């Protein structure tokens, strides 16, 4: 069950970036999908501390 | 989505311009672009003729 | 258990498996070593 409800540490933490200078969060297969709120609360945290 | 207009505007154009259906001119996709030598680009694309 | 929480330990994708996800988690280990360098070379 702990295995289970943990996420995937392989197929992770990979940035891709675009013509148009933004960098998407690659996702590539499953497992990013549980993290996807996490890396969302990061980077507004981050939007938040560069407007300041 | 995209950061902003000419994120779209510019994705759009250099995927007209691969098919190369239609020719679009290198001084637009310079204009279009996000980059940081876009003056010296269009000053440079933008010289006339030689004076011979 | 032990095996397990080491970054590397079968089929030969499980041992692959294991090891990106023993470097994923060896990140932040990197990445204090990292630290610590810039800081030496700042001083």
């Amino acid at each position: 069950e702990i295995d289970l409800l943990g996420p995937n540490a392989a197929l992770g933490g990979k940035a891709e970036g675009q013509m148009s200078g933004r960098a998407i969060l690659a996702q590539q297969q499953g497992g990013m999908t549980e993290a996807a709120t996490y890396l969302d609360r990061i980077r507004a945290l981050s939007i938040a501390v560069y407007r300041s | 989505d995209a950061p902003t207009i000419a994120a779209e505007e510019f994705e759009q154009l250099m995927k007209l311009a691969s098919t190369g259906i239609v020719p679009i001119p290198p001084d637009v996709l310079i204009e279009a672009s996000s980059l940081r030598n876009k003056p010296k680009l269009l000053e440079m694309l933008k010289q006339g003729p030689s004076q011979e």
